[PDB]
């Protein structure tokens, strides 16, 4: 199975929920899918 | 678990549409994924559809992409997928299935119904 | 997509935990008799 | 619970072949369901090939059917997967997966490896 588009950048794909959730939630946690640690590390 | 009841199947002719649905005994837009899969003749399931979490994603499987569309009405509590360009090769079982959105696996099943496509 | 290039013959099952086809014969002794082998067990050997 | 050691990927141009291989710590013929799986960027993880008990099923996604192939060798406890007329559209980590034969989800992933198909 694939989408028809793909999630956007700063988003990544929760298969749980099979959805494109924005990486800003998982940020921290420790947990983290590393599609989003750019994202998240490039915080402050 | 979330009860489910399919419908919509029958014997059609290739190129025809074909709209089939899934009613669930309760809500599931924010809180199950639900999904149609396909069992042919001595084949083994497969998923043909899945939408997720409050419709944000849904995927297909590539056989069926761009021919089938699988949606879900809420307040009619409803899953429902439209069949179009139908070809001999989708003649099967079609179940609709959900699962909880912190559960890895499909655990609610309908009894499926027949689809055949002939030409 | 995710199919076989075969497909499994007649008094067979495909078997999702083996991920293989296999006789009926041998899941028709209580339980869970898959429904397509539910014909072959109910004709018994 | 065997652990999964992948080699093989890289760069490619298409229209050409790519071995994968997928080193195993223990036997699998008879144990476990193998699998490789395929990840593009924002894209989900979707299957390409599973091999089953002592491999009498083998099952490939409809993309992949009759370019993939996926093969086990039990003296050498390893799960290969040949790609063959590669696509760009192949481009993705892909992931080697074993699960034991009464156990219905993956437990066990190997690194990943990246494989890119040159346009």
């Amino acid at each position: 199975l694939q989408m028809a588009g793909q999630c956007s950048q700063n988003e990544y794909f929760d298969s749980l929920l099979h959805a494109c959730i924005p990486c800003q939630l998982r940020c921290s946690s420790n947990t983290p899918p590393l599609t989003c640690q750019r994202y998240c590390n490039a915080s402050v | 678990q979330v009860k489910l009841e399919e419908s919509g199947g029958g014997l059609v002719q290739a190129g025809r549409s074909l709209r089939l649905s899934c009613a669930a005994s309760e809500h599931t837009f924010s809180s199950h994924v639900m999904g149609w899969f396909r069992q042919a003749p001595g084949k083994e399931r497969e998923s043909v559809a899945v939408i997720g979490w409050r419709d944000i994603s849904t995927s297909y499987a590539d056989s069926v992409k761009g021919r089938f569309t699988i949606s879900r009405d809420n307040a009619k509590k409803t899953l429902y997928l439209q069949m179009n360009s139908l070809k001999p090769e989708d003649t099967a079982v079609y179940y609709c299935a959900a699962r909880r959105i912190d559960a890895a696996d499909f655990d609610s099943w309908g009894q499926g119904t027949q689809v055949t496509v002939s030409s």
